[PDB]
DNA sequence: TTTTTTTATGTACTCGTAGTGTCTGC
DNA sequence: GCAGACACTACGAGTACATA
């Protein structure tokens, strides 16, 4: 079936959306706002499977007709995916300026079309700008589909056009139970994972069931070893990889749990780690661990905005910043204007 | 197969030909001088006709109608003269050789010029079958500490005088490029047949025309030479290329050498060495280079460094080549920047 | 592929597609803006099968009956499934079936039949294109037409093969120019009587037209330099063409 | 297979008349006022934000300039010119994706045959819609044909931003900036499309749709169409207040107080409340923003609160009482450079910590 | 007569005789200069800003070359191939659009078609514009003919940015550059447009379209259309101003007073009065940024004034003779922040209502007083 | 002859240089280029290639002085030294704009026509800007800024190159020879600010016109920004 | 002695190849 | 006839370059 196994709390949100496309006032450009890994892609395909079925029952599709067995052959004539080329992380322009201009002609099957794309976020401006008067007055039977983790990150007239339908992450106690259910260890470390995750339980799960999470373990070894002697730089042996933003981002979550510690939150994000959250409060000043904080957000967001950069430089400036700060009597950043 | 030297060539070009001929190594003009003269030892000895081919992938074999079929009116023997695509051949070329090879008359002559091959390529079929009577040489172009008693020699032989002074000019004009060289010796030569050039127009019929390769900036800027490391920059023009290697060098050495600084209070320098065996002709290069320095004048070139590299990729920059002359003239004399960039 | 509803049976020889389709091949759209535009619009009538091709400035529909009662339907054939189909006509005696879908056109050629997508858009209304009045009338042997075009052609402006009728009381006055300036001047005797005119028009687009038809006697109807000429011969009215003015 | 396609309200409902358009009183007046007058011009340019209109205003000039009336500034739409244009049919009307057809080839080929006259029409339009995106070959080849075009032809420009294109073209157009739309026009095109379309609606529900639009038609009536698959057939307010993600209750100006007084723990414990509840986080602070604003405007002038804020006065007027003006102004800088930043922050709630720890970072003593 | 076909400004207005151009001097007498003295250069590169007259010049010294007579460096307008070059379209001279001849294929034509003798006139003049579109082997071709053309070819090559071209082009032709004109000389050459049109005009409104066509007069006759569409064919301030979104309502001055008098009622009132009127407040803050930048200015030399902007000078000199220098960079500062916050700003009129309130309460002579401790 | 070989397609190189390896001995050809890197090397190191000089400005001066007095046309010094700066050492260019200087002076080239040119060739300026910073001259910087509008050169890269000397002045303070090839034409004037002027007063302008770089593009127009940076700087000290 | 390591999109040019019009002494 | 010449025109690829 789905690519991606169907996740529980995504049955309600595809009834309500099959009713919109029950009537016939369907949007034509349904852009699913979800936190990545949690189940958009499998209910777009779901939605799709059900759409592009040219025989249909109910509210599922029938499974049998010869165009249920194109869809699960994973080959169609109707169905255009809009993926990034292998080995390149963006879908050009070329790419949707095919697909807009294949899907000028009818539908092959007698049925609709369906236009997905597997990422709104990674397009092109150039591209992202070609999709426009082709989802705003799409032909005939026209049905396209989008994901992304925020919209507003989206260029500003593409969103516009689009009903930007939201997926919620489900109740905290539910998603824990159901990591329970699928992953083995302790619930502290399991809940600090899923709240890592901006709540995502599909985050987490991937966190877990990759090697993620050897390497955050390195990581915060590497941290408590760093934090009383100041060595940051042996940070580096940890953080420098083909996945280092997200390692940046657990930096940057300590970081921050070590300021609601200084002002005291009950809750926080890396609460599975008790000690390092401590030993950072410890030793490290509040007004000098702002400014760890932002740059720390400020590389993360380098590193994940400006395509092949070379992450160990900026790294190893970052870690040199730091030693900087520790110092003391130096000029600390403020957020510029 | 014997993988020896051109001046060994020489000898075993003056002996009985030992078949087919592979000279290789990258050079900006030595391999086609060496060329040169095997095209006139062959022209005094029996091959005469050079049919010149270029060996390369997707190109079908004409060879074989030459290899299959003797010449008629004039036999007088043959040489094909293949050239190597830069990469080296696929292996439905070294196959196709090993059959020319196979159809190899006892007139034909087999001579392949190219650069060095990869191992497969090296251990090919044709070269595996060749390993019996053909040869290989190699070579390549001097270093800059190699340049000036090449150049005296050269100059020996074509029998003109040179000085220490035209020598100094010449090897900071002509650093690497031969061919440049080898026309200002001649045109030097031409100018003044009076055979006594000491300093009077040799920077006149000299221009700045030569290589540079990214590894010798460092090299420079270790020094902090202003001047210098200015000129080496004006150098570069009109050969110029692309910022990305520059930088990428200059992070590779500076990232090695926070790291050495961080790791001089443990294990000495020399021993450190030992693990970043980079071989800067010494590893003592680096170890004259890091004595002058600061970990705050590390911080000042770190800052320098990562700005400019988002500040010509994340905005694509237009001055940022450019920039390469400003951050490699600044960290001359810096002994410390009091902040007020801290980028 | 499944088979279709909406599916009308066609019998006819080849040659009868064959001599439609280069009628109306040459004005056919290619790689333009206006989507719709590109391919053949074949369209039904108890009379005919009419087709229509355009470039928006080249209008050519031919009418060949056909014999049988056609429900009235309109369909427009990409570029591509019409050079096939044109690819796959030949011999002139077996009869072609052709099935028209609301998607697809199918074609049973022998014993093989083969399939092309339908291009998705609602073409023009050709008869309003049409000019609404021949006023202007003339008459011309088809091949001296042909030989004058061709001759000023030959100095006509490369880019833009742009000639200019001017038309007097029995008379065709062909003028040409291009950089480089030549002028290029042939008179024909035709059978016209009416207003002095003069009209700029493409040459190239004129010459394709009487290659397409090639009659004994061709007549060419028209009001004013503005307005665009309807060409067709004088012995039956079943191919038409229209070709849009030069200048303004 | 609904009527055509568009049973959605973006397309269904765009003006077809000057007199169906919303605002835009300038930009119509000016071209009923050419069209009448005679004073007529060869290219136009309509720039504006997203959703405004520029494509629709051209469009009706289109039908304007080739209506069988004669150059009129009302466009028939019965007439057989205006419904081809309708269909999308009429020859003349060369529509351009200029965002997807880029290349200067295109631009070439549909320049080489602009000396032929038009089909049926008066003047041959070439409406070219998202100019922006043309290759600089291509807007240097539309050069000297938007400077002297034959006596038939008219361009329509209808580009999102004017400063992407080179100073020549900008040169050549007239400007036309569509001004954007204010809230009072979007709430009463949207009561009439409504009451035209027949479901139930709830005024203050309308006015979040237009004061969340951020002035566009397009965006706003985007919005409704969201909320009418979330609110069963009627625009209520309770559906589009939990879709849109609005502060109904007061924890806004709590959580500036407990901000402003240095209360780590209050803030935190506010904004793990609101995340629990399911708050959005943009909002957030742009409700910091106004109630900053507010209690900066009647720390300076007394009395100048109102509704909401003079009914909150017990708290907003004694904390501009408490509160120098000089750190009003370095809070609301720090939320609005915090807003600024959300889109640069892997989560939406930790950039709102971020930003609220920023702030606490001016009075960082305890 | 009036001639009532109402056809475009900037087409039925280009200049025809030597004359009629705007008043570029540096060019116009230069080339009527070689034309008396026979010095006629064989080809020449006019660069300058968007509509300055470079792509007229051009054709004026066609006409000039290609007249009846001898060479005249004012071209007559009765003989024919003066007319037919008026009326476009002429024999003699090739007028190609580069941008649209930028492939090899065609410059490699046009050099094989240069050899021809031209039939009328003497010269046949390759008016090839948009020089800077030409791809670079095209440019290489032309290099060689350029050097040493036939004794028959002119080259007139016109363009917008010259830096584009390869520099040995630059070295093979002469370089003219159009500066771009003065307010006087385009608000007179608006007078001069509007008079003979018979249409009805107000000073001010020609002086805010003069300011607002950043000096290229193509820029001011399309804003000359512009207004005269949006009146009701006249041209008047009130619709020049509610076109253009100037802030000649209500000046800007008295907001800026009431800044440096620190009355917040005043800035209140004016703020209300703006929204009223429905104006756009980024013009506002640019409008407010420029009079404290000409404040300044006229404070470190009082010359600094312009023209156009004599109606308030009183009180300029006032305001700039008043606030000390540190006052005023605060001011702009403070609003040069708010400027730049304004799109994140919860609401415009809400963002300038605070940013006018920060650059009060931070005027160091009368700050906003603190309330109670 | 075959001038300007650099545009020679590959195939046409290599039919070259099979003419080339193998040439009749009763002809020979000669060879033309701007850009020798765009030959292989095979044709370039078989040529032997000879590098034709920039000319000199002496060159060009005395050459155009011969030039004008062969034909007719009178002639002034400091016009000819302007004619052969602007000429940026290309004898045709300096040609050129001897044409051009005949043609505005009405057959007479004297100082105005090449001073109608000075407004092209005048280049140092954004040296004298950065001396006039640290003092009040009155209308020197008027003058400039006048200059800076009527030329319309980058404002950003104009304020880029003022950082960029002030930072090598700051450099210059702590070090007496930092760069000394930095200006060898203004190593009598640019020295004495690289050493009088204290360091803080540097700094502190080298912090007005970063934070003026900063907010330069969000001023109502970059000539209005660099006249408010260049306000600020002037407004202290 | 083998050593790190930016893109998307567009525009030209020149070399094969492939397909097709046209027509010439075969 | 006529097939093969012979021309001619279009398409892909490999390469060089530009600009954001
Ligand atoms: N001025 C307006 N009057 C009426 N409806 C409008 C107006 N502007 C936008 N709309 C609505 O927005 C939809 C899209 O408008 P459109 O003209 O495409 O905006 P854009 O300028 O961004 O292309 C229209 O279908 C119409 O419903
Ligand atoms: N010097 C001038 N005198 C009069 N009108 C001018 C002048 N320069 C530009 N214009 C106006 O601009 C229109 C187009 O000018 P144009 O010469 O095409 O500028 P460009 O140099 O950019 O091609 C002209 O029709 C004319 O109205
Ligand atoms: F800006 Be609109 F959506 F074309
Ligand atoms: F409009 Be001009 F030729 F730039
Ligand atoms: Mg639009
Ligand atoms: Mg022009
Ligand atoms: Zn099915
Ligand atoms: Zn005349």
């Amino acid at each position: 079936g789905p690519h991606m196994r169907w996740y529980p709390w995504l049955r309600p949100d595809f009834e309500k959306l099959v009713a919109s496309y029950q009537a016939g006032r369907g949007h034509h450009a349904l852009l699913i706002q979800a936190l990545p890994g949690m189940g958009d892609d499998a209910l777009i395909y779901a939605l799709s499977r059900y759409l592009l079925c040219q025989q249909p029952q109910g509210h599922k599709s029938c499974g049998h007709c010869r165009g249920c067995q194109l869809m699960q052959a994973g080959t169609h004539p109707d169905y255009y995916t809009l993926a990034p080329e292998k080995g390149k992380n963006t879908l050009g322009v070329d790419a949707v300026r095919e697909v807009t201009e294949k899907l000028n002609e009818h539908a092959r099957l007698g049925g609709a079309k369906v236009v997905w794309v597997t990422d709104a976020a990674l397009l092109t401006d150039a591209a992202a700008n070609a999709l426009l008067k082709t989802l705003e007055e799409p032909p005939a039977e026209t049905w396209f589909f989008l994901a992304t983790r925020e919209p507003e990150r989206l260029l500003a007239t593409l969103r516009s056009r689009c009903r930007l339908h939201y997926l919620a992450p489900p109740p905290e106690q539910y998603a824990v139970t159901w990591l329970s259910r699928e992953v083995t260890m302790s619930q502290d470390a399991l809940l600090a994972a899923l709240r890592l995750s901006a709540g995502s339980p599909g985050a987490a799960l991937a966190l877990f069931q990759g090697d993620n999470w050897q390497a955050r373990e390195t990581l915060c070894q590497a941290l408590a070893y760093s934090v009383p002697s100041g060595d940051w730089y042996s940070l580096l042996a940890a953080l420098n990889h083909e996945q280092a933003p997200a390692r940046l981002h657990w930096l940057a979550t300590l970081l921050m749990d070590a300021l609601k510690r200084h002002h005291g939150a009950a809750q926080v994000t890396n609460v599975d780690v008790p000690g390092l959250v401590a030993e950072l409060a410890n030793h490290l000043s509040p007004s000098r661990l702002q400014a760890i904080l932002g740059d720390v957000c400020h590389i993360r967001e380098q590193l994940m905005s400006v395509t092949g950069i070379n992450r160990e430089l900026l790294i190893t400036d970052l870690l040199l910043r730091i030693e900087h700060y520790l110092q003391p009597g130096v000029v600390l950043p403020v957020p510029h204007l | 197969m014997i993988r020896l030297y051109p001046e060994q060539l020489r000898a075993q070009l003056n002996e009985g030909l030992r078949a087919a001929y592979l000279l290789l190594g990258n050079d900006p003009l030595l391999l086609q001088e060496s060329q040169d003269a095997v095209r006139q030892v062959a022209a005094a000895q029996g091959f005469e006709e050079h049919h010149t081919f270029s060996i390369d992938p997707n190109t079908d074999w004409n060879a074989i109608f030459s290899l299959c079929q003797a010449m008629s009116l004039f036999a007088s023997r043959q040489t094909l003269l293949l050239l190597l695509p830069e990469n080296g051949p696929n292996a439905a070329i070294n196959e196709q050789l090993l059959t020319l090879t196979g159809l190899l008359h006892d007139d034909l002559l087999l001579i392949v010029r190219g650069n060095k091959l990869s191992k497969a390529q090296e251990n090919a079929a044709w070269f595996t079958a060749l390993a019996n009577r053909s040869v290989q040489v190699t070579c390549q172009t001097p270093e800059q500490a190699q340049l000036p008693r090449w150049v005296a020699a050269r100059a020996k032989q074509l029998n003109l005088e040179l000085d220490d002074a035209a020598n100094q000019v010449l090897c900071y004009c002509y650093e690497g490029n031969l061919l440049a060289l080898a026309q200002a010796l001649e045109r030097l030569s031409l100018l003044w047949p009076d055979g006594k050039l000491t300093l009077p127009r040799v920077e006149q019929a000299v221009n700045d025309a030569a290589h540079f390769t990214p590894f010798h900036w460092v090299d420079a800027l270790l020094m902090g030479k202003s001047k210098r490391a200015l000129h080496i920059l004006q150098q570069l023009r009109l050969e110029g290329s692309e910022p990305v290697i520059l930088l990428r060098t200059l992070q590779r050495e500076l990232l090695l050498l926070v790291n050495l600084k961080r790791q001089s209070a443990h294990t000495p320098l020399r021993a450190l060495f030992d693990k970043h065996r980079v071989w800067q002709n010494r590893r003592g290069m680096m170890g004259e280079a890091l004595n002058r320095l600061s970990q705050t004048q590390l911080r000042q070139a770190v800052q320098l460094l990562t700005r400019t590299e988002l500040t010509l990729k994340q905005d694509y920059g237009q001055s940022v080549w450019a920039e390469l002359e400003g951050l490699s003239l600044l960290l001359c004399h810096k002994p410390l920047a009091d902040v007020f960039i801290d980028g | 592929l499944d088979d279709w509803q909406s599916e009308v049976e066609f019998t006819l020889p080849q040659a009868t597609m064959k001599r439609l389709i280069e009628a109306t091949q040459f004005s056919m759209a290619h790689q333009d803006v206006r989507y719709y535009l590109n391919g053949m619009l074949f369209e039904t009538e108890g009379e005919e099968l009419r087709t229509v091709a355009t470039d928006g400035h080249r209008l050519a529909v031919c009418s060949m009956p056909i014999g049988q009662s056609l429900p009235s339907h309109s369909v427009i054939v990409p570029r591509k499934g019409v050079i096939e189909l044109m690819r796959m006509l030949d011999g002139g005696d077996n009869p072609l079936r052709v099935q028209i879908g609301s998607n697809n056109i199918r074609a049973h050629v022998g014993d093989f039949i083969f399939t092309s997508k339908l291009v998705d858009g609602r073409f023009p209304d050709y008869r309003r294109v049409l000019p609404k009045n021949p006023d202007k009338h003339l008459e011309a042997g088809c091949d001296l037409l042909k030989q004058a075009f061709a001759r000023a052609a030959i100095l006509s402006n490369e880019k833009f093969r742009g000639v200019r009728l001017y038309v007097s009381e029995n008379q065709l006055k062909i003028t040409a120019n291009n950089p480089e300036q030549e002028e290029a001047e042939e008179i024909l005797d035709v059978t016209y009587s009416g207003a002095e005119m003069e009209i700029g028009f493409n040459v190239s687009y004129v010459l394709d037209v009487l290659n397409a038809l090639k009659c004994e006697n061709v007549r060419m109807m028209l009001t004013d330099s503005v307005s665009s000429v309807q060409i067709e011969d004088a012995a039956s009215q079943s191919a038409a063409y229209v070709v849009m003015p030069m200048r303004l | 297979g609904p009527h055509m396609s568009y049973q959605v309200l973006a397309r269904k409902w765009r003006p077809q008349t000057f007199a169906d358009v919303v605002g835009q009183e300038h930009v119509l007046t000016a071209l009923a006022n050419g069209l009448s007058l005679g004073r007529i011009h060869h290219a136009y340019l309509f720039s504006g934000t997203r959703g405004v209109g520029k494509t629709s205003i051209a469009r009706l000039l289109a039908k304007g300039l080739n209506c069988e009336t004669g150059i009129t500034a009302t466009p028939c739409g019965v007439c057989d010119n205006c419904r081809e244009i309708e269909q999308g049919r009429f020859v003349d009307l060369i529509e351009i994706d200029a965002a997807s057809r880029t290349k200067v080839e295109d631009t070439r080929d549909l320049l080489d045959n602009v000396q032929y006259a038009p089909a049926r029409g008066r003047f041959k339009v070439y409406l070219i819609d998202e100019v922006h995106m043309l290759s600089r070959h291509s807007f240097n080849a539309l050069l000297k044909t938007l400077e002297e075009p034959p006596e038939h032809v008219k361009f329509l420009l209808a580009t999102t931003d004017p400063q992407k294109l080179p100073v020549t073209i900008l040169s050549r157009c007239l400007q036309f900036h569509l001004k954007a739309l204010d809230v009072e026009q979007i709430r009463h095109q949207l009561e009439h499309i409504l009451n035209e379309e027949h479901i139930a609606h709830e005024p203050r529900a309308l006015q979040l749709l237009a004061r969340a639009a951020e002035g566009s038609l397009r965006d706003a009536l985007s919005l409704t169409d969201q909320a009418i698959a979330s609110g069963d057939g009627q625009v209520s307010t309770q559906a589009v207040s939990a879709m849109l993600g609005t502060l109904d209750d007061d924890q806004a100006l709590s959580l500036v107080e407990a901000m402003v007084e240095a209360n780590g723990e209050r803030v935190m414990a506010l904004i793990n409340e609101a995340a629990a509840r399911g708050i959005e986080w943009e909002a957030l602070l742009v409700e910091m923003l106004g109630l900053l604003h507010r209690i900066a405007m009647v720390q300076l002038s007394p009395a100048a609160l109102g509704n909401d804020m003079a009914a909150i006065e017990l708290r907003m007027r004694e904390l501009a009482r408490t509160i120098p003006p000089t750190d009003i102004q370095l809070y609301y800088q720090t939320l609005l450079i915090g807003r600024k930043e959300l889109p640069y922050a892997p989560d939406r709630r930790m950039g709102v910590e971020m930003t609220l720890l920023r702030a606490l970072a001016f009075h960082p003593r305890m």
